[PDB]
């Protein structure tokens, strides 16, 4: 047989990305997978060259970045790549993830393929939450001060936990330090992850546009998807680099060019964009634990859904009611991150409680409901009797 | 080898599909097809139709979610503005 | 197009030749830029101020 | 939030470095440098910022090396072990007005004056509020606002109470240039003075940018057509069924 | 010479539009200091400013002087 199916390496290259059996009718929706792994090696690349420039001191952290910035030879380059690639990196695994919510991927037989993202998904949040800490701007310190508190809420060790985790009496050099250890851990962790994700994809293959077996006819990844990925992968480049180039401070937060001070938070202080959704949510409780476990619970939910969909169909492209919602829902998350971008005042904080609701409800009330409905309306508008 | 749990999806020669009889399939190579500027003229006024049926489960709830949006931000501004003090004592606490 | 037949005849272009093209490329490439760049910053730059200069 | 709790919008002014193809205005890099030497330097330290950086920016090699020398720095200790100072080199930063935290608020009401390396980068609105800030003092505050002693009201600053007066006025300062030394041209001035200490590389950047937004282009645009021939069998493929007797 | 910014916010002041600005900012800044000179202005919890008023001159202001400014600096 050929060399690269004989192989013990290269076998595993083929059958993961030359002769691996695709739906013929996948669309450009099924190419963020691709463009995922391509962040995740942005990232480490970016990250390993700058920790080599890198002071993680709570004295030296801010200025060491600064020293990337002025004196490293293109650390102006490799800093704003990071740095917007990490925005980059939600953008696209919201799409992912939204691509998975419509076509019904979460489905069986991909329910343990959807789990395995899900950890992914949190594993992501906390390694960029790591990141932005170690660049000890004002952001930074509070972020790792209300995050780290984030726990104090569990009954009787809570605090202990804190002040464990801090290393400490307050988030200070102890803190820092351990901060940009794990962050540099945790990258290699998810990328273990990313390998258990793509077993589980292998096992069943990729679902389609609609929803049904793709087993009558596949064409081979390689040429046809290789290059087709490639299509996205030089429009996912041009836009990232119109930001590091014309525009790399848009997506941060001006406050992070301030050295933090333990004794100020800054009025304008605003979570990272890609966190706004579950912080308006945790805002929209007023109590410490609820908030806390509203929001957590936030991205748990999303765990089931395999169990909450009742439809016998796979997807909502011929569904009518599922898609209007799907967009209700959509919607709903951008409104939930534009309220987290906003004052706690009178209006918005009703209108984030509502929208908190919505969001629960989607996955608890609508999908259930709905896709019943729809089950039984397929039926009777064909059956005679 | 070890056995190998039973899935959906098998490989070429025993996809796991059903078995195909009566269909013919033709192609023609991309070589001998005219270069790349056919698209138009015959693949223009076809396209944009798969957004057509679309646009409005897309609108519909963005409409609704961006009125909410204007309607509480300009009462916000109102309320912290001279003429509205007295509705925000009222509402606020 | 008879004049890629004329360079490569019926064959793709080899990789060795694509490296090569790419080292001209480069060279060729950034010249032009630079001078359009500092052409439409003309006045702006330090070698014009330098220009209006003596200490 | 109330309007004055926020701070007025500051407007948006033609800087001739806004725009993609657009570099700094190395002249009026060059008269920031002056205005920031002999007014703003007397409460403002600018830490970030070393000398060397300045040559071939706004300055000479030589004129940068005069002005290093005019400050002296701690140097090594002598053969005995006692203290020495030293003229500046090019290698040193640009000292500030205070040794410390606690003699700049002495000097200022109990206010502490940032750091300006980064002040345009750390504030909404860059350049274009810096600007406004330093040109939008009021002779006299709206009617009805109970100012703090020793506070200063300026619209665009957040609460309208701001702890530095104005300091920019009509001719305080004799451009070396011969440029007249309005108040506005000296604030346009240190403001597109200030960005270049905050974005040094500017410049090359975007013309790094431009560089690279080509060839993306181009290798985007190449891919579809590369796609659309490598996918022209499959598109264009055609299926007939025959029922089985 | 006379600042650039001061000449064209002067200019400004004096259209229709700055002098409808300025009255209402005028007729504001009667009515506050007619409030200061009575009883009990001191505990009132209750005074009224102009800033608004003030703003939005200031917004005006802003709006024409802002895309001109420039033209007129070196
Ligand atoms: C000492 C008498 C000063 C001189 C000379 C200048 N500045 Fe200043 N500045 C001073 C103080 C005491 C403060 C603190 C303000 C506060 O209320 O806390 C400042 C602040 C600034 C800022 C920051 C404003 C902000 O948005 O927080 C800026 C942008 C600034 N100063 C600029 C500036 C420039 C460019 C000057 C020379 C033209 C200048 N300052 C002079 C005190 C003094
Ligand atoms: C050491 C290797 C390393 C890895 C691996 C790495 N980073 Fe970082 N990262 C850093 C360093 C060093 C900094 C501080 C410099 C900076 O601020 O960009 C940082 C900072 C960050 C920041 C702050 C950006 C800012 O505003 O300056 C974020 C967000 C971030 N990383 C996200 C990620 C994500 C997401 C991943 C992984 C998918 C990742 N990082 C992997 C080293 C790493
Ligand atoms: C919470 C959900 C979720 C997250 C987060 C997630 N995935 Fe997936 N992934 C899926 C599902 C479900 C599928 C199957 C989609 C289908 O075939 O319909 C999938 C499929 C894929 C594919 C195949 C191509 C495609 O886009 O469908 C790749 C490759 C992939 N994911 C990579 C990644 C990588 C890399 C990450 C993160 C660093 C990631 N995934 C994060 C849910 C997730
Ligand atoms: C069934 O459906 C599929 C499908 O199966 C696949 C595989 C793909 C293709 C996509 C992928 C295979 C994505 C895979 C991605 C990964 C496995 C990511 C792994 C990540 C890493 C970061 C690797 C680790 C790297 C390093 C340690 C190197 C960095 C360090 C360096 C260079 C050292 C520098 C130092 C010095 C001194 C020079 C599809 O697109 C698809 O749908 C169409
Ligand atoms: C050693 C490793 C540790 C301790 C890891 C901890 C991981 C925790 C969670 O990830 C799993 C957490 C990051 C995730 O919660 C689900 C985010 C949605 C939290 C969102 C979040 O952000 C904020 C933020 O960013 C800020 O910045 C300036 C400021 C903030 O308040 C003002 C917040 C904030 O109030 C919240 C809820």
């Amino acid at each position: 047989m050929a060399f690269r199916k004989s192989n013990v390496y290269l076998s595993l290259v083929n059958s993961y990305i030359i002769d691996s059996p695709q739906p013929s009718s996948i669309n450009y929706w099924w190419n963020m997978g691709s463009l995922l792994g391509l962040c995740l090696v942005i990232q480490i690349v970016t990250g390993i060259f700058m920790a080599m420039h890198y002071s993680s001191n709570i004295e030296l952290a801010f200025s060491s970045v600064e020293h990337i910035m002025r004196d490293v030879h293109n650390g102006y380059i490799l800093r704003y790549l990071h740095a917007n690639g990490a925005s980059f990196f939600f953008m696209v695994m919201f799409m992912h993830m939204a691509k998975g919510l419509y076509y019904g991927s979460y489905r069986s037989p991909r329910v343990t393929l959807w789990n395995v993202g899900v950890i992914i998904f949190t594993l992501t949040i906390a390694t960029a939450f790591l990141g932005y800490c170690c660049v000890y701007g004002q952001m930074s310190h509070w972020g790792a001060t209300v995050i780290t508190n984030l726990f104090s809420a569990i009954p009787f060790v809570g605090n202990d936990i804190v002040s464990w985790l801090w290393g400490g009496f307050s988030v200070s050099n102890p803190t820092i330090q351990r901060f940009f250890a794990l962050h540099y851990l945790v990258p290699f962790i998810i990328a273990a992850m990313v390998i258990m994700h793509l077993m589980a994809l292998h096992i069943h293959g990729s679902s389609n546009p609609l929803g049904i077996t793709g087993n009558l006819d596949r064409i081979p990844m390689h040429s046809y998807f290789i290059f087709k990925d490639l299509v996205t992968v030089f429009l996912f480049m041009l836009i990232l680099a119109l930001f590091v180039f014309y525009s790399p401070n848009t997506l941060g937060h001006p406050d992070n060019y301030i050295p933090g001070n333990p004794l100020v938070t800054p009025a304008s202080i605003v979570p990272e964009w890609y966190l706004l959704p579950f912080y308006a949510i945790l805002r929209s409780i007023p109590d410490k634990l609820l908030g806390v476990i509203t929001m957590f619970a936030a991205i748990l939910v999303l765990l089931v859904l395999p169990f909450t969909d009742r439809s016998v169909v796979r997807g909502n492209t011929f569904k009518v009611l599922s898609k209007f919602f799907f967009f209700i829902f959509v919607f709903n998350f951008v409104l939930l991150g534009q309220i987290g971008a906003c004052h706690v005042e009178v209006p918005y904080v009703l209108m984030g409680q509502i929208a908190t609701f919505i969001y629960f409800a989607y996955f608890l009330i609508i999908v259930p409901v709905i896709s019943t409905i729809e089950n039984v309306l397929f039926y009777i508008g064909r059956v005679n009797k | 080898g070890p056995p190998s749990g039973k899935t959906y999806m098998g490989w070429w020669g025993h996809m796991g599909g059903p078995k195909q009889k009566g269909i013919t399939s033709y192609a023609v190579s991309p070589y001998a097809q005219k270069p790349l500027q056919g698209i138009f003229h015959n693949a223009v006024f076809n396209s944009f139709r798969r957004f057509k049926s679309q646009f409005l489960y897309v609108l519909i709830p963005a409409g609704i979610y961006w009125y909410w949006w204007k309607n509480g931000n300009e009462y916000n501004e109102f309320l912290y503005s001279k003429a509205g003090r007295e509705e925000l004592e009222r509402v606020n606490v | 197009s008879s004049l890629y037949k004329t360079f490569f005849k019926r064959n793709a272009v080899f990789v060795g030749t694509i490296f090569a093209g790419a080292f001209v490329f480069q060279t060729v490439f950034d010249t032009a830029i630079t001078s359009w760049y500092e052409n439409h910053n003309k006045g702006k730059l330090w070698k014009d101020v330098k220009a209006r200069i003596a200490a | 939030m109330t309007a004055a709790e926020h701070g007025l919008h500051a407007p948006a002014y033609a800087w001739s470095h806004n725009g993609p193809f657009e570099t700094f205005d190395h002249a009026s890099i060059r008269r920031g440098y002056q205005v920031y030497r002999e007014v703003c330097a007397a409460c403002h330290s600018l830490d970030r910022v070393a000398w060397r950086t300045l040559v071939g920016v706004s300055h000479t090699n030589e004129e940068v090396r005069n002005m290093a020398e005019e400050f002296e720095y701690d140097d090594e200790p002598d053969e005995q072990g006692n203290p020495k100072k030293r003229p500046g080199k090019l290698s040193d930063y640009i000292p500030g007005p205070y040794p410390n935290e606690q003699a700049a608020r002495a000097a200022n009401q109990g206010a502490l004056p940032p750091d300006l390396s980064l002040i345009v980068k750390a504030r909404h609105g860059g350049c274009d509020y810096i600007f406004s800030l330093l040109t939008g003092y009021p002779d006299e505050p709206p009617a009805g606002v109970a100012l703090p002693p020793g506070s200063n009201y300026n619209p665009y600053f957040p609460g309208g109470s701001i702890a530095m007066a104005r300091v920019l006025f009509d001719d305080m300062v004799e451009y070396e240039d011969g440029t007249p030394a309005t108040t506005s041209q000296m604030a346009k001035d240190v403001t597109t003075f200030l960005n270049w200490c905050a974005e040094p590389e500017h410049d090359e950047r975007k013309r790094l940018g431009l560089k690279t937004v080509i060839i993306l282009s181009s290798l985007y645009l190449l891919s579809i057509w590369v796609k659309k021939f490598k996918w022209a069998g499959i598109k264009t493929r055609k299926f007939v069924f025959n029922p089985p007797k | 010479v006379t600042d650039q910014l001061e000449d064209l916010r002067e200019h400004f002041k004096n259209t229709e539009e700055g002098k409808a600005l300025v009255h209402h900012y005028e007729e504001c800044a009667e009515r506050v200091k007619i409030q200061q000179q009575q009883p009990g202005y001191a505990d009132l919890e209750h005074k009224e400013d102009c800033v608004e008023e003030f703003f939005h001159l200031q917004h005006y202001l802003d709006t024409a002087t802002a895309p001109r400014l420039f033209d007129k600096l070196k």
